[PDB]
């Protein structure tokens, strides 16, 4: 349908359609029944209470999607070289796109081989020359992605001070990302949205969490990711040593935003600081909520 | 089903759209003189609306204009009655009524960062309290001091025992720039007591006001913050004797940029300051106070102290 | 559909998958972190 | 059918009405074959025997309702729409009510996603516009209930008395909720209502018990239910850390009723209370039992 | 302020309404031109009713007058006028207090009343409770208008 | 026809046929013969 297209960007950078339009024109087709492909599986934990279990928490898991695509061609060596082409398209250890585009925009799922693809029919595939293959492919982060925002703040001034807009459209938190230069002393903001994980959900409303001074070249980023962490040095100095304990807490939650303020002290040739936003849905589309 | 019965039915309202059921719908026969009626009530039995259906020979038609039902809410439960003549009025349907419109949340709701805030303390009951957050010398360094000699309630002020100078920061935080500090304040010796606005999470930069006591140093000072326990002097002092039980109001309007201090109720600025390079907005509006003595005694504490969002 | 299947087979409890090896591990790692700290040096 | 109603109130306040009169305006219909929908899921516990095994007991489980419902437009763009809408009045962490009227009255249950969301067909579903969505959604409190009754006794008097009426009109015990003012000592009934589960049903027919007198300000909720902790002060203060061990024991047992009397003692200004009282019910829809 | 391509008189309201009767509203504000400048306070959801403080800018009218509205761009004046010259950046608290029955205009930071005016005759409670703006100019050029405005619930 | 019945089964690994008593005799045989000859013989 023209509602929605279905695209994949390989390892190799090779561009396939499997839905919607122009499906099909580079020989490979995307078949019915795919599983795991909409809604982010999340799994719920309940623990014993007085009525039955009570709500414990929630965890989100890994996609696991399975679905088959058809590599078709008129001539069985054409249709040899396309199927190859498909299977180049994809690996184990590093990701493709899985794009979806509908009227809500583009977003897309990093996903990798989980297993060796079961391909053909029972007999030879030169026979026919449209053969299915069976793709178990994984998504290690089981959120479909939009590009995320960027933006710069540079200041030649010793100190200064700016306010970076930021709002979350997802309906899941996300985590921002900073790179600051140096020389210069940092403040950056580590609202709590409300969130009460840390039970500090009011009195973290408008914290602020001071990086360490930074000598020359010791240019940083500062990645509120629990997947990585968070102060990484780019020459390898070790400066989480010198950061007492400090840490940023908070992701932003769905639904929150303002101009959070970043703070630049004793710069004595300026500072540059890039803020990352990612834009993480749940669902390859969705209309926006607020 | 020995007995007639209502038909449990649901109506539909839209805002800025006419109320309206077609007659076909209510079809029947329907003699002179008989009259339908439409009830709509709430959740405790109140009636919040009524009104009158035009029965025909065979049809009952029912048509208000939207300021009529712009009233009545989704979930609000009816009651559609017809009265033949010399009869007992006889519901024919009940139900509730759903609302097919677009639907504005954020206008019923209000969000906890769209709120005024008010915070008030009184050190009364000889105990610091889970609101206050000690600053510049770590935990503990707070207490409270009962003034017993004289006529006077608890006030808190630094861990004498261990400091002669201390800050605490108010637990939460403000949600508007301009912001409303009263503070009933004792003097009891020499000293120094700031009260602080527009404070970051550490209270490393603020506004506050300076009340300063001594054998001749009774003044007050507009200062800026350099942490918890520093401050820089802004603009000139003000003579100002501080007694017993007074109350000074510190007033920051953000749209004038100002700082103000008034004592008790003085219609004009015993104080004033404008123009302060501090930063303000979002994460710019904790308070607090702060105490400074050269001796380990009390000098100025406040008996109490309350806060206030806007000016 | 989940009533009556592998979703009931989940509230049966360990009757499918479930090896022995990793269990009797447990067992043995939470006996050891109650009795490693009290167990004299010598 | 016109003799029941099945209506979803969103996390977000969002109103549909999935079978009954008005069903499908909003365009999310119920399929049908719901489970665990109607009778409170109880398991028994046995305790070997010489004749067999003998009764232990009964425990209540928690709902795991499982419900498709299908949504439905003339074009997939407002089928989109429809089914964003669907998916937002849902989450894991906080619980949407799932309401159901009749000629008893109606009753509201607390649902939450328990797990993710199972939509539309093999094929992509805006070729056909009219989906469905499977729903695993559960109920941490598994009894169907109504607005619980409320009264309130306001006095100036010092000391005072007072009888509520209370009667248990559903099919399980139901807790007591208490608002009472301060300063003053109160005296509550803890009524066993022949209820033997500590083997004091008889002995505990008119027990009072006396809750810990309360300073200025500190306005206390007494909570009976297990959930919850019993005494809660609006001040902040540690009401139940003055209170000796003492607790309410006893809910109100079905089909049972009285003026359950409460006693204020050195109330100075003469305080008030206020009884809630829950209507618990384990079905949708029952006739009242005497 | 009014978009004078095409209009010369235009009133707002704030798309929320207050919780409580008692309202303070804080506008700064720029006197480039000559005109009327009206803060709204106590009106109904389409402005019929209400109370306001109005600064009008002119060669003989730089004054401050309290007026009682007619609709959102009629309104009428109630009790004398308070001189007052308006600056650019020039901050003004109009305060209404439900217990007194009194709307109050202060200047600056001083806290005496720059203006005052009790017992109108206005509605109150729930549906009144709508703020607001209003700017009415001969010519078609800016007058008095707004840089900045907050509004809190109660005073 | 061997992947996905039995054939899959003995993958999956003592989720059928497999017992107990067996395994926690050989474990315990395991750790007499680690343990036995330190033992003091008093």
């Amino acid at each position: 349908t023209d509602f929605l297209k279905i695209e994949l960007i390989g390892r190799d950078g090779s561009h396939w359609v499997l839905s919607g339009p122009g499906m099909g024109q580079q020989g490979v087709t995307l078949n019915p029944n795919l599983q795991q492909f909409y809604d982010a599986p999340v799994k719920t934990l309940y623990v014993p209470g007085p009525f039955g279990e009570e709500y414990a928490g929630k965890r989100v898991q890994r996609r696991e999607i399975v679905f088959s695509v058809q590599a078709y061609d008129e001539d069985p060596d054409t249709w040899s070289t396309v199927d190859s082409l498909w299977r180049w398209a994809w690996d184990y250890d590093e990701e493709s796109e899985l794009r979806v585009s509908t009227s809500d925009g583009t977003r897309f799922l990093k996903v990798r081989l989980m297993e060796e693809p079961k391909p053909y029919y029972e007999k030879d595939p030169h026979i026919t020359a449209d053969n299915p293959i069976v793709m178990t492919v994984t998504a290690t982060f089981p959120y479909w992605q939009d590009e995320p925002e960027e933006l710069i703040w540079t200041t030649l001034s010793t100190e200064d001070m700016t306010r970076f807009p930021v709002r979350n459209d997802g309906d899941v938190p996300v985590w921002l990302k900073w790179t600051l230069t140096a020389p210069g002393l940092w403040i950056l903001p580590d609202f709590s949205w409300g969130n009460d994980m840390y039970s500090r959900g009011r009195e973290d409303l408008g914290r602020t969490v001071a990086m360490p001074e930074l000598v020359a070249g010791e240019h940083v980023s500062v990645d509120s990711d629990p997947r990585v962490q968070t102060l990484i040095a780019v020459n390898g100095m070790p400066t989480q040593n010198r950061w007492k304990g400090n840490d940023l807490l908070y992701p932003l939650m769905p639904g929150k935003g303002a101009e959070i303020p970043v703070q630049l002290k004793n710069a004595p040739e300026g500072g540059a600081c890039k803020l990352t936003r990612p834009r993480w849905y749940s669902r390859p589309w969705s209309r926006p909520g607020v | 089903m020995l007995s007639t019965g209502p038909i449990m039915e649901t109506l539909t309202l839209t805002v800025g759209s006419a109320f309206e059921i077609p007659g076909w719908k209510l079809r029947g026969e329907y003699p002179a003189g008989t009259t339908s009626h439409l009830v709509f009530t709430d959740a405790a039995g109140g009636t919040l609306g009524e009104f009158e259906g035009t029965v025909s020979a065979k049809e009952i038609h029912y048509l208000q204009a939207p300021d009529d039902v712009k009233n009545i809410p989704h979930g609000a439960n009816f009651q559609l009655f017809v009265t033949y003549p010399s009869m007992q009025p006889q519901c024919l349907y009940f139900g509730t009524a759903i609302r097919k419109e677009p639907r504005y949340p954020l206008s019923t709701v209000v969000s906890p960062e769209d709120s005024a805030v008010q915070y008030k303390a009184n050190f009364v009951g000889q105990y610091i309290g889970p609101m206050w957050k000690p600053m510049g010398n770590g935990w503990g360094s707070l207490g409270i001091h009962t003034h017993a000699l004289i006529s006077e309630a608890p006030s808190m002020g630094p861990n004498y025992s261990l400091f002669s100078s201390a800050a605490a920061r108010w637990l939460w935080s403000m949600n508007m720039d301009s912001v409303t500090i009263v503070v009933r304040v004792l003097n009891v010796g020499a000293g120094k007591f700031n009260v602080i606005v527009c404070a970051d999470y550490q209270m490393q930069t603020y506004l506050g006001i300076q009340f300063e006591t001594g054998i001749s140093n009774n003044k007050v000072h507009v200062i800026t913050g350099d942490g918890p326990l520093n401050w820089g002097y802004q603009g000139d002092a003000v003579n100002n004797t501080t007694a017993n039980g007074d109350v000074y109001t510190i007033k920051y309007n953000d749209l004038l940029d100002t700082i103000s201090c008034y004592k008790g109720t003085s219609l004009t600025p015993l104080i004033e300051a404008s123009g302060l390079d501090v930063p303000h907005g979002e994460g710019f509006r904790y308070t607090g106070l702060a105490w400074n003595t050269a001796l380990l005694s009390p000098g100025v504490e406040p008996t109490a102290w309350e806060a206030k969002d806007g000016v | 559909s989940s009533g009556g299947g592998p979703a009931v087979v989940n509230n049966y409890g360990d009757i499918h998958t479930a090896n022995y090896d990793e269990f009797y591990k447990g067992q043995q790692r939470r006996e050891a972190q109650q009795q490693a700290p009290i167990l004299p040096v010598r």
